[PDB]
């Protein structure tokens, strides 16, 4: 199976908000206002909430005023798999390897110095692709 | 004995250290050393070298052979279209990485130096024609027509006895020395490759030819911080 | 050590020659010593500049990263390593000095301070053997350490230094790691060539990541060691000097700031600070 | 930094000094010289 | 120049649009020095009965054909003298001059990495275990590369990679000839004895892998020869034997 | 080996020391130094070049450009009171410091040397005036008339052609380093500006015109013991 | 050191000399600078490339050996020691740079970076001495320890060093200890003269083992100590060079591989990441 | 550093030199080399001995003391110090080495590779300081320690090192300590003149012994510490030298040994280990 | 005092190190050395010792004087079967070890040099006959067949006046140094003993003599990497 | 390598680098020559 939290956010708004699918069910529906992982589920909420901040973080990095819907793909396949769109534009990827994000997109490269200014913010994210999603998918898994 | 103050930097072990250590074996008689061909003194001797570049990324086309080989045609159908196009730093493109110029620039922070592309013709020796390659450098975007290619550096290449001709870029970096990761700033250019003339083959020779792309680093290349290669990324013990 | 220019002895002069009346439109500061504006005496001054050089005033070491990184059981996630951009810009003390200057081409001493000190817990007892901390740099586009017991620990190319706590710091000579001829304390350009992106000293003078961690597997109670590592800039050849920052610092990744008084608001215009 | 305190060789610093490079050894390692001007084939 | 003859022992190879001979890595082969010797057994140098080129089974090259690997000291047993002495001799040291035969018109297209790699160390199909050593080494006929991944207990001779899980496109490090149709008839690498002992077993050490890989698949339009061979000789100037004793088994 | 016995001082990161270390990267090679111009090579040199005092303080006048215009006008209204007033110590006079001489000794704890106020007249070439700027060494109280202001070090400035004439105050210090801090001993005298002549300006010009102190240092001007600046005082992480 | 070939002047040319016109298929690198197929300026290049040499690539120290060996009570096993055949492929970060040259003929440092953290548990109070370890480097063929307290700890041939934890890291120079003139990183061959046995690397170069293990005989809670051995390989003589590993390393023993892509897959042949 | 002979030039000889036919039975190794029977080339050999000599076989410091001395409470006893006879004999390691030789002269480096490792206990709260130990040479003949608090302890002329745990282990290199010329590793002989008494090595190179303690006076729970001397014989002038001891060791004070076979048992006479 | 800087390799005991170190005694009056006859200074002197080889490694016949006695006898049955027949390597071989040649090698890893094999006669003087003693170097099988074996190196041994012919077996390593253990890889060859005539003996002469092979080295004889010795193999405290 | 720190010749280093050896004493101790050439007895 396939997990993928399609992580998105919108700066001029439900200003943040995830949803979560392991497969192609979809079993998590995060929300800002809300501020939890409404469907373990702790840890999970904390992650998404360093994921938030991340957000609002990359919609401050863009020196555009115009409206910005960042989305994102972020998740495990069993392989970690991050595709990051701005304005429904594939813009960045997390590079694995390097540990950080980028691309051709300006934008991608703003973005990923931003996140990777906050604290282990790139790090959050490789133990996010690499270790807690195949955790949590592989939890679930067994789980359902 | 001797008064001796411990400066800061003391019982650590830097990785980048050139520091004497006792032997564990005094006095051992090491096996003498023969003249072993091919005495590789330098990394960048390995870079120097030309190394087919995979430069069709395409899906599938990866993992097998088509990868390094640009393909070529005689037809009138897309000639004012690029025959390839990728970006020139052989560090984080994905096509001039995973070579040895690319490899080699990887285990590396920063970089320096003219790339030479050496185009080599695998095609039929009756064909011919003419390929317009073309390095642009950072500033505009990458070539969208071989108008905008001739503004830059470009290498007219004439199919023919020789077939191996060189886009040999030179540095316009602003900085000395590039970033291999992906960097916005002291990025490198675009390598974008175009019809001058179209390949004209006879009715015995096959339309569709191929190119391969040789990645190699010139006299003037050069590579200062090192790094752990990225490539890697090992998952566990072995 | 050459000393200042010692008082040339002067008189009463009427002459022609104005040292006083200049112009400073001119963007020359005058070169007018006491002795131009005033009558003074012969003193052969002393007072050596050594301290006050770049290369001196650079020379005193002072600490650019605090992060806690942690040693607890095997629920390995990311803080039992500290990571870090390498950038002077974290810590303002050093922060300011170097943006003193446009540019600094300089060889970089790193001391890491490591300090492990046992979180307040309900449990305390265990006698964990002596924490050995691993530091190391990981060159810029390199691979980057995923957990504490991750593969790039295992540094083939990657320098690094293995310290063992109550030794002295670990200090290591990394040398001048650019792209270009200098380092860029300020980069008034953006990221990429289209003018957009990252803005600032960020894209430019991209210091490869240094990532500390306990050498150690575990620890039967969380340990917090706080790595404090500290920048000593040596062999500076600083170029194009800066004033030293005045609004505080807000950012790490840029000069953004909160606007500030030039100085220190006074009661009048002819407000003197005096005894009675 | 050349004083050697070890008798033994291999216990002697690395030769970080030493910058040689041989690269007609890998890149033109051809048996008849093939200058740059000159056509490479006939 | 193109055209080029190369006279070592009896056979003698002509070549009317060869390009330059390479020269593995720059040294000339040479019989192993004094110096640089180990062995004090008066080895045997055999000027022309085992220093001569030994044309090895011709391989179709195939429009579909991923490429091919030999192991030089070893394809040559049971080939001649030079493969008498092989089985005759404990240690082994040779210099090998590979000139790779593809002949083909002037409407064929396609171009070959014939390139020489010391010690090409290959993976397995299944990495957990080890191939056999009949899908290594030469048995009866040279073995092929796959277009993609490959299971099973044989050698992972997937041509994605190089085959020791490297680009197989960054394997011009090593000495190389490219055979492109359009200028090269054959291939000429000359290699020294490259090795780490200064001689080996030449059944139990392979030195080296002839890897002829088509990065351009060979592509001809119809009525031109579908059958276009890509033969392989090889020539051991230089090629010492020292621990003479009792024929191998091989 | 050799007996060496742990002196105190071993084991210890001082700041202020120049033990060597090892390298993280061996046999670096570090980008070729190009001259870039503006090499800085001494802090002073930077101290030594005129810097725009912002002598008016006045709360609403700080964090502006009134800062540093000193209002000098046209009237008979309080051309007997003081132009400005404040202390010389550039480093610790919230009229002297924040600027390059004054955050130069900001980071120093003793400081020496002759300051070079040069005052730069910004008004209408027209107007016409002088302008009496005093350094009165420390003793006394500060200036309160212009009878007490050319008893000590004054300059008088005839606004005109060069219109930047420059108070260059002595070096009248009990001590040979003052002390940057608050310190009543060894402290500064004070500079006090008055009007020696009213600038008389024509109908057409304005009758308010304004003043720019700079503040720089002589070849004489030297500072002893480095510290941390207390300006910044960094609230937490950035 | 010497630094690049400076970028010789050169102007328009209609010559017959054709330095890009080459022939790639002859097996030779074209040797053409910019100056030969572009008009460039006259620049004096001192882009040296000390640290671009198999010395300073090599130079490095990347981590070889993680394994965690542990002290507790008396019930001596094989975990209260770690056992390595010493090989610089249990690491790939050290493996791959390795693996880029076919021999290489070099004295190697073993720098043993242990740090002992005790293990979880619900008893924790003790307070044990510093612990001391003993890194012993077991020649090919001789005696190697069967308990953490055999007589093969009694070091009377075999190379050991003694560390007290805290110190700096054990850094031992092991010498060119090989059969050969060489290291065969790759050995294309087999173990056996009879085309069988054990196939690659591991068959020559056969370094002897390395056991590490705690000189304190017990200790009142286990200890596990984590030996991570990284090796500085210097006075490199590398031969045959080979292109960096492609595919990640599966087994330290060969190097068999799945399939890997030769690079990273793009949209299209004209694709280029760029700036809009 | 002379390499070993190069092997001559030899081609076909029918002369009636016999370099093979010689005569073992007179006691001469016969000095020929392959060039004398066979056929062979001229290499120059380049085969150095240098790790091969007996001052460098010798010279790989083995383990010869292992002993558990303890720190507990104030009931001191004889656990509380380690006592050893300095003779080589004690481990088999370094015991085989010397005893290839029957007399060596030489100056023996004596390392103190203390482990202190707290006995496993129900209460280990414990917070001791760092230990400290002691490790005496007790001259031939001088007193010796009764408890860990004696007089003995107080070293007025016997030599000692106080080492801190946690540092460089203790390397102390005592001079040749020998009444005769030599250290007899076998002597034949007895003890007294009317050949009885002890026999062997143990009654002549009566070396002093040594003690070894913790100078802290206790410990609030008690912790064990392995002495672990490791002996290091240098400036080597070994006479006569000796077969490599065939037989398992029995006992430190003599030869004593359990009959063992001549070398491994096979299965026939033209019986030979080869691939099939 | 000076500033240094601890080096990784501090405060360890390398086991092989030629560290200096404090003495015990200072200034201790060493007993003055003698000539004493047999100074041995290298390892390999003994090992180039002729010393008789345990060849007959048959159960019972070894942990007696049956193992090191080659049993050559008056016959026709099994006149073409080795007399003997072991793998070279002093090493790993049950035969070639256990020996001053093999046990020298077993102290050490890596080994290199011509091993002497002398062949010493201990028979009746009237017994006369020949014996074909053959080294085969490695990649093919043991010799089976005394054709087998004079391919490859041998010694034709006439029993005689000497009856101490020597086998001086060449170095036909691929490598510099062999493996002392029991390694495939650079493994030497096989040692196997046939009649070449059959030893003829008068009828008062016995028909059943005897052969001691002596293992010894030459003076192109070295080892490398030492190693402690797996023989000894101590279960616990003497 | 070759200073010695400590006054005490017990004090330095192993003389690894002394390569003597005489295996005359062991390998020919006959007291008459004997030659490899010449026949050993008569």
């Amino acid at each position: 199976l396939s997990l993928l939290y399609h992580l998105t956010a919108v700066s001029s708004p439900p200003a943040f908000w995830v949803s979560g699918w392991l497969g192609p069910q979809q079993y998590l529906s995060y929300n800002s206002l809300r501020g939890e992982a409404e469907p373990y589920w702790e840890k999970e909420t904390t992650d998404l909430r360093i994921k938030e901040k991340l957000f609002l973080e990359a919609f401050k990095a863009l020196g555009g005023k115009g409206p910005y819907t960042l989305q994102g793909l972020l998740g495990c396949e069993l392989v970690p798999t991050a595709k990051f769109a701005l304005n429904g534009e594939e813009f960045m990827n997390f590079d694995l390897k390097q540990g950080t994000w980028g691309g051709d997109w300006p934008e991608a490269l703003a973005i990923s110095q931003r996140w990777q200014q906050q604290d282990k913010a790139a790090n959050k994210e490789l133990t996010f692709l690499l270790f807690s999603c195949p955790h949590r998918l592989r939890e679930h898994l067994e789980r359902g | 004995g001797v008064p001796v103050l411990n400066t800061p930097g003391s019982t650590q072990f830097l990785t980048s250290d050139d520091f004497q250590s006792p032997s564990a074996m005094p006095q051992f008689d090491e096996t003498p050393e023969m003249h072993i061909p091919g005495e590789v003194r330098n990394l960048m001797e390995m870079a120097e070298v030309d190394s087919v570049v995979p430069v069709n990324n395409i899906t599938g086309k990866t993992k097998s052979m088509e990868a390094y080989q640009i393909a070529v045609g005689t037809g009138n159908t897309d000639k004012t279209k690029p025959i390839f196009s990728f970006q020139m730093d052989p560090g984080y493109s994905s096509v001039l990485k995973r070579t040895l110029l690319g490899e080699m620039l990887n285990y590396y922070a920063h970089w320096s130096g003219s790339v030479k592309l050496t185009f080599l013709f695998c095609g039929s020796a009756m064909a011919t024609g003419k390929l317009l390659i073309s390095y642009s450098p950072p500033g505009a975007s990458v070539p969208s027509s071989r108008k905008d290619a001739m503004l830059g550096t470009h290498i007219i290449w004439d199919i023919g006895l020789q077939s191996s001709c060189v886009l040999c870029v030179p540095w316009i970096s602003q900085s000395h020395y590039r970033m291999v990761q992906q960097d916005p700033y002291t990025s490198a250019g675009y390598i974008t490759c175009w019809y001058q003339t179209n390949i004209v083959v006879p009715p015995g020779a096959p339309t569709s030819c191929d190119v391969l792309c040789f990645a190699s680093a010139c006299n003037d290349f050069s590579v200062r911080l090192l790094r752990d290669t990225p490539f890697m990324a090992q998952p566990g013990k072995l | 050590d050459r000393t200042v220019a010692n008082t040339q002895p002067s008189g009463p002069s009427n002459s022609k020659e104005i040292p006083a009346l200049t112009a400073v439109e001119t963007g020359h500061t005058s070169q007018v010593d006491p002795s131009d504006t005033l009558q003074t005496r012969h003193v052969v001054n002393f007072h050596s500049r050594s301290e006050s050089t770049v290369e001196n005033f650079m020379g005193r070491a002072a600490c650019v990263f605090m992060d806690q990184y942690k040693l607890n059981g095997e629920e390995t996630s990311t803080d039992n390593f500290a990571v870090w951009t390498i950038n002077v810009r974290e810590m303002a003390q050093l922060r300011r000095k170097c943006e003193l200057f446009t540019y600094m081409r300089f060889d970089i001493e790193m001391t890491m301070v490591i300090t492990s000190c046992q979180d307040q817990g309900t449990q305390l007892e265990q006698d964990m053997p002596v924490l050995t901390h691993q530091i190391m740099y990981v060159p810029p586009g390199g691979p980057i350490p995923a957990k504490v017991d991750s593969y790039e620990w295992q540094t083939s190319t990657n320098p690094s230094v293995f310290w063992t706590e109550g030794n002295a710091p670990a200090r290591m000579s990394i040398p001048f790691i650019s792209v270009g001829n200098a380092y860029s304390l300020f980069y008034d350009g953006w990221s990429h060539f289209t003018q957009d992106g990252t803005y600032g000293y960020t894209t430019l003078n991209a210091m490869g990541k240094l990532f500390v961690r306990h050498v150690n597997k575990s620890s039967p109670h969380q340990i917090t060691s706080t790595i404090r590592v500290y920048f000593k800039p040596k062999h500076i050849k600083a170029w194009v000097p800066r004033p030293p920052r005045l609004c505080p610092y807000i950012n790490k990744g840029d000069v953004n700031f909160v606007v500030t008084e030039v100085t220190d608001a006074r009661k009048s215009i002819t407000d003197t600070p005096h005894p009675e | 930094t050349n004083i050697n305190f070890y008798k033994d060789a291999a216990s002697s610093a690395s030769n970080r000094q030493e910058l040689q490079q041989d690269p007609g050894k890998f890149t033109d390692p051809v048996k008849d010289l093939m200058v740059k001007t000159l056509p490479a084939l006939n | 120049d193109r055209v080029r003859s190369m006279t070592l022992g009896n056979s003698t190879i002509t070549t009317q649009e060869s390009a330059n001979v390479v020269v593995g890595y720059g040294e000339w082969p040479s019989y192993l020095s004094d110096k640089e010797a180990t062995a004090e057994d008066q080895p045997t140098q055999p000027d022309v009965a085992t220093c001569r080129f030994y044309t090895l089974e011709s391989v179709q090259w195939e429009k579909s054909s991923p490429g091919w690997w030999w192991k030089f000291p070893e394809a040559l047993k049971n080939m001649g003298l030079f493969g008498q002495n092989m089985h005759y001799h404990y240690l082994g040291r040779a210099g090998y001059t590979i000139h790779v035969q593809c002949n083909a018109s002037k409407f064929h297209q396609g171009c070959l990495l014939v390139v020489c790699v010391p010690e090409a160390e290959m993976g397995c199909a299944d990495t957990s275990t080890t191939f056999p050593a009949t899908e290594l080494t030469t048995e009866e006929e040279p073995h092929v590369f796959t277009s993609d991944s490959i299971t099973g207990k044989k050698v992972q001779a997937a041509v994605c990679n190089a085959g020791m899980g490297v680009g197989v496109g960054n394997l011009t490090i090593f000495p190389h000839q490219w055979i492109n149709l359009r200028t090269n008839n054959s291939a000429t690498i000359v290699m020294p004895y490259i090795n780490s002992v200064p001689m080996d077993n030449m059944f139990r050490h392979y030195n080296f892998t002839l890897m002829i890989i088509p990065f351009a698949p060979l592509n001809f339009n119809e009525g031109a020869t579908a059958y276009v061979p890509v033969t392989v000789t090889i020539a051991p100037m230089y090629a010492e034997y020292n621990g003479l004793r009792l024929a191998s088994t091989q």
